């Protein structure tokens, strides 16, 4: 049938350019425009532009004008001329460019609505260098206490509590990717308020790519 | 095109997602599962494609387009998106209730003294154990909204099929020690829970 | 006495001279019949019909004709399409388009819309029946329609849907604007097109106000093409067998089409041009290498009569619409003249 298969996604550095391909099959490549639509994680669909395979004519949303370029590779061999590949390139990548990028096309003869979609490829834009995390204690004022793992790259970091002795009420939240390209997360455990001062609580953070091993004691402090 | 950020229904019920705007344009509807591409379910105002359940119907008399799902099934738990040409709605996350609704537990942590001594400050707002997974997180300093320096994660599924999220507010110590109060506000199903921390520490 | 919308293979008529060396005359001599010496247009008394210039098979049929004409008439020195490297003689030819009439066979007629402000889509009030269209010059060009008809009264905007950013816009001018392109006698590939800046900028202001009518009085901004092949990023055309490519940025200088007027934008607009030898084939994904230009003055004076435009879209949170010169493909050129006609079957 009509198929749109994408390639060329992954992790990229702040700045730099990314190129994504959309190989089409099942129809004459020249007869349908190719649209590109990206979707940040947990956000809506955003149209970036379309590209007409006839002469390469393009139409870009103002958000991407001067940063995006849509090109095409047409079929050469005359015994397979329906084949075609569209390309999208986005330069000057920033963290807020991290998204899943799709190629799409409409019904036969038209451009909208998008009946056919590619599987989508994920692009993450993050730090250009490996960095070790900073570990800070999050003291109690129930009695939820934790550790803050800040400004590390790449993923992942492992957090344990009391060398694995503490396993109840432990919640290590998924990391966040900041605009600096660095990741940061937190780990909180809820322990009885009567044990504060009686039993010590220490978070063990490991970051293998930077060989960081931090054991931080979470003290409640006077006031 | 604007639609509610989320919606909720029980199996066997009939639900309706509404999109305003549309500028009287024919419009189409998409259904999208997490981690998958969107799939068209309505085109030309009311026509389905082949292989779309007959329980899906849509109509757009004028400015407002509406998708109606009858005999709601758990397979309908997904994001539904209205579309006009190149413009898409924000997407409505339809949750088919498989467990009772749970309010979010919010924990606000002020910046640690060891990080303050490092010329940095971060406020951490954790949100856990909320169902359905649809939460908005806002930050406020004294009485005024704060938008800069905010990093907020998308809700993610927990072990108990509830949801979790975190939000970080990065400030300098000068800004941190210049405000009376700092607040994290979490809205879930039309109800808001506020937590607050004051630089006067205890 | 009823009819139905149907498509049938048309035939062409012209005033071609069998003894002429000009390539259009040569092609039409063997491919067309003489023009109808007694054409009979009869009014359809109080008849309203539905025309759609953007879905009309006469346009595709004319396109196939122009493909045959160019492939038969223009001989490049080298053709490099796929894995093919073919070399042939490439004499320079006499090239000047001539009008071509398109006619229906027996059992079919052509409905012609005589509404003075017909936009090409929708109902027509003044319907007539003919056997042959008027003579239409097959002018091949991009970004600018040349040597065509004019709108009767007002500037006309033609589009299958102005709110659809993938549908191209034909602007039908009511006043022709001269574009005068010259490769002077004695770089052999450098040329230029001269346009009266006062006349053109005034026409562009009228076009801007007309677009304002269709887009809720939004601000109309022009910009150069956002990309694509050189054939569409430049105003490309054929002048005396030579392929001219011209930069039209100075044709869309917003600062000269403002209500405040002034600025030194009333002089001659000079568009730099290059006569290209390597041209991307339009039939099928190829390259054609022709010989360098002939010596002496190479001059063509043409009537700018239409503008092909593409609107950006993706606006939402903006209060203006941005338009760039160009179109979807060359069939738009034939639509700009065939908008009046539509083939029906009599049964
Ligand atoms: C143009 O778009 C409008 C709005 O969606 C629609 O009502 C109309 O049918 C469309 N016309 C054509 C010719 O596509
Ligand atoms: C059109 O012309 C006819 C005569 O041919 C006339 O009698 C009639 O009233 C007019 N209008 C319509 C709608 O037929
Ligand atoms: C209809 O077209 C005919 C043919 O030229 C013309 O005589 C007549 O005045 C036109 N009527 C209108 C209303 O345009
Ligand atoms: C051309 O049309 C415009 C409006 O589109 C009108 O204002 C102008 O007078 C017309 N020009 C002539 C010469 O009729
Ligand atoms: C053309 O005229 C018809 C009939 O009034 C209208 O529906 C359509 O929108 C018009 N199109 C343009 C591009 O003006
Ligand atoms: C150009 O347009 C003018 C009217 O402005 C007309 O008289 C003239 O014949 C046209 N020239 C050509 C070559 O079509
Ligand atoms: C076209 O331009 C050339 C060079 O400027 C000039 O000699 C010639 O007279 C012009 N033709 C017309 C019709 O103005
Ligand atoms: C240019 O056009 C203006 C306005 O139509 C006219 O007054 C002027 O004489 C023209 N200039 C030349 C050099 O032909
Ligand atoms: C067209 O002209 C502009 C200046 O008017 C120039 O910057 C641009 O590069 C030219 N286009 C090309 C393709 O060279
Ligand atoms: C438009 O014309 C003005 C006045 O002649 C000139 O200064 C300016 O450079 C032109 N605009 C562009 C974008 O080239
Ligand atoms: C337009 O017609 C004139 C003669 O009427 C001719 O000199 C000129 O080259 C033509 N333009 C094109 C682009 O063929």
């Amino acid at each position: 049938h009509v198929q749109l298969v994408q390639s060329g996604g992954g992790v990229k550095k702040i700045g730099a350019a990314v190129r994504i391909s959309c190989e089409v099959s099942g129809y004459n490549f020249m007869d349908q425009f190719i649209n590109w639509v990206r979707q940040a994680p947990g956000q809506g669909l955003e149209w970036m532009g379309w590209m007409n395979p006839i002469y390469g004519q393009v139409n870009y949303s103002w958000r991407f004008q001067g940063r995006v370029t849509m090109t095409r590779q047409l079929s050469q061999d005359p015994d397979d001329p329906d084949w075609g590949t569209a390309f999208m390139e986005l330069r000057g990548l920033r963290v807020d460019d991290t998204a899943v990028y799709y190629c799409a096309r409409g019904p036969s003869g038209e451009n909208y609505p998008f009946h056919y979609w590619g599987q989508g490829v994920r692009v993450v834009v993050s730090s250009p260098s490996t960095k070790g995390p900073s570990v800070f204690p999050l003291a109690p004022s129930t009695a939820a206490l934790g550790c803050l793992v800040k400004d590390y790259f790449p993923e992942p970091v492992t957090v344990s509590w009391n060398s694995g002795a503490l396993t109840s009420g432990v919640h290590t939240f998924p990391a966040v990717l900041q605009s600096s390209g660095l990741y940061s997360l937190s780990s909180v455990v809820t322990v009885p308020s009567s044990s504060l001062g009686t039993q010590t609580y220490i978070c063990n953070v490991n970051h293998k790519p930077s060989n960081t091993k931090v054991d931080k004691r979470v003290e409640p402090k006077s006031c | 095109l604007t639609q509610p950020a989320s919606m909720s229904a029980s199996p066997g019920q009939s639900v309706t997602i509404s999109c305003s705007g549309t500028r009287h344009i024919i419009s189409a509807w998409f259904q999208q599962y997490p981690g998958k591409p969107p799939k068209l379910i309505i085109f030309d105002d009311d026509k389905r494609p082949s292989g779309v359940p007959s329980r899906f119907s849509a109509s757009r008399p004028g400015d407002t387009a509406s998708l109606t799902i009858s005999n709601v099934q758990p397979e309908d738990e997904a994001t539904y998106i209205c579309n006009t040409y190149e413009f898409f709605g924000g997407g409505t996350k339809l949750t088919v209730l498989s467990q009772p609704k749970a309010a979010p537990s919010v924990t606000l942590f002020p910046p640690s003294s060891e990080e303050l001594q490092a010329n940095k400050a971060t406020l951490v707002c954790l949100v856990s154990d909320f169902y359905p997974g649809a939460v908005t997180v806002a930050w406020k300093a004294d009485g005024s909204p704060v938008k800069v320096g905010v990093e907020t994660t998308k809700p993610s599924k927990q072990s108990n099929n509830k949801y979790a999220a975190s939000s970080y507010l990065s400030l300098t110590p000068e800004q941190w020690k210049s405000h009376r109060s700092y607040s994290c506000r979490v809205t879930h199903e039309g109800s808001t829970v506020e937590k607050t921390v004051a630089p006067a520490e205890c | 006495p009823v009819w139905k919308d149907a498509d049938t293979t048309l035939f062409c008529a012209s005033d071609a001279k069998a003894h002429e060396t000009e390539v259009h005359n040569v092609w039409a001599t063997h491919a067309c019949v003489p023009t109808d010496p007694n054409p009979q247009e009869i009014h359809l008394e109080n008849v309203t019909e539905n025309f759609n210039m953007w879905k009309n098979n006469m346009v595709e049929q004319m396109q196939e004709d122009v493909i045959s004409l160019w492939d038969q008439s223009l001989q490049p020195c080298v053709k490099l399409t796929g894995g093919s490297v073919i070399k042939q003689a490439c004499p320079k030819i006499s090239f000047d388009p001539i009008p071509i009439h398109y006619c229906t066979p027996a059992g079919y007629v052509i409905l012609k819309c005589n509404d003075k402000n017909f936009n090409g889509t929708g109902p027509c009030k003044n319907v007539s029946s003919v056997q042959c269209t008027h003579g239409i010059k097959p002018v091949v060009s991009t970004q600018l329609l040349l040597n065509g008809s004019l709108a009767e009264e007002e500037i006309i905007i033609r589009s299958e849907n102005l709110t659809n950013n993938a549908k191209t816009i034909i602007v039908h001018l009511n006043k022709s604007v001269e574009i005068n392109c010259t490769r002077p006698s004695n770089d052999i590939r450098k040329a230029y097109c001269e346009i009266n800046g006062t006349k053109w900028n005034k026409v562009l202001k009228q076009v801007t106000e007309k677009l304002k009518e269709h887009f809720n009085n939004k601000t109309i901004i022009f910009q150069p093409p956002s990309g694509g092949d050189l054939e569409i990023t430049m105003h490309s055309f054929n002048c005396r067998g030579e392929f001219f490519y011209c930069n039209t940025t100075q044709l869309f200088n917003n600062t000269c089409i403002g209500n405040e007027t002034m600025k030194g934008c009333n002089g001659t607009i000079t568009l730099p041009c290059k006569i290209k030898q390597i041209i991307n084939m339009w039939q099928g994904t190829g390259q054609a290498m022709y010989a360098p230009p002939i010596d002496g003055k190479i001059n063509c004076v043409s009537n700018i009569t239409g503008i092909l435009l593409t609107r950006d879209g993706g606006a939402n949170n903006t209060s203006n619409e941005t338009f760039r010169p160009g179109g979807g493909n060359i069939k738009d050129n034939w639509r700009s003249e065939l908008y009046k006609y539509k083939v029906v079957q009599i049964e």
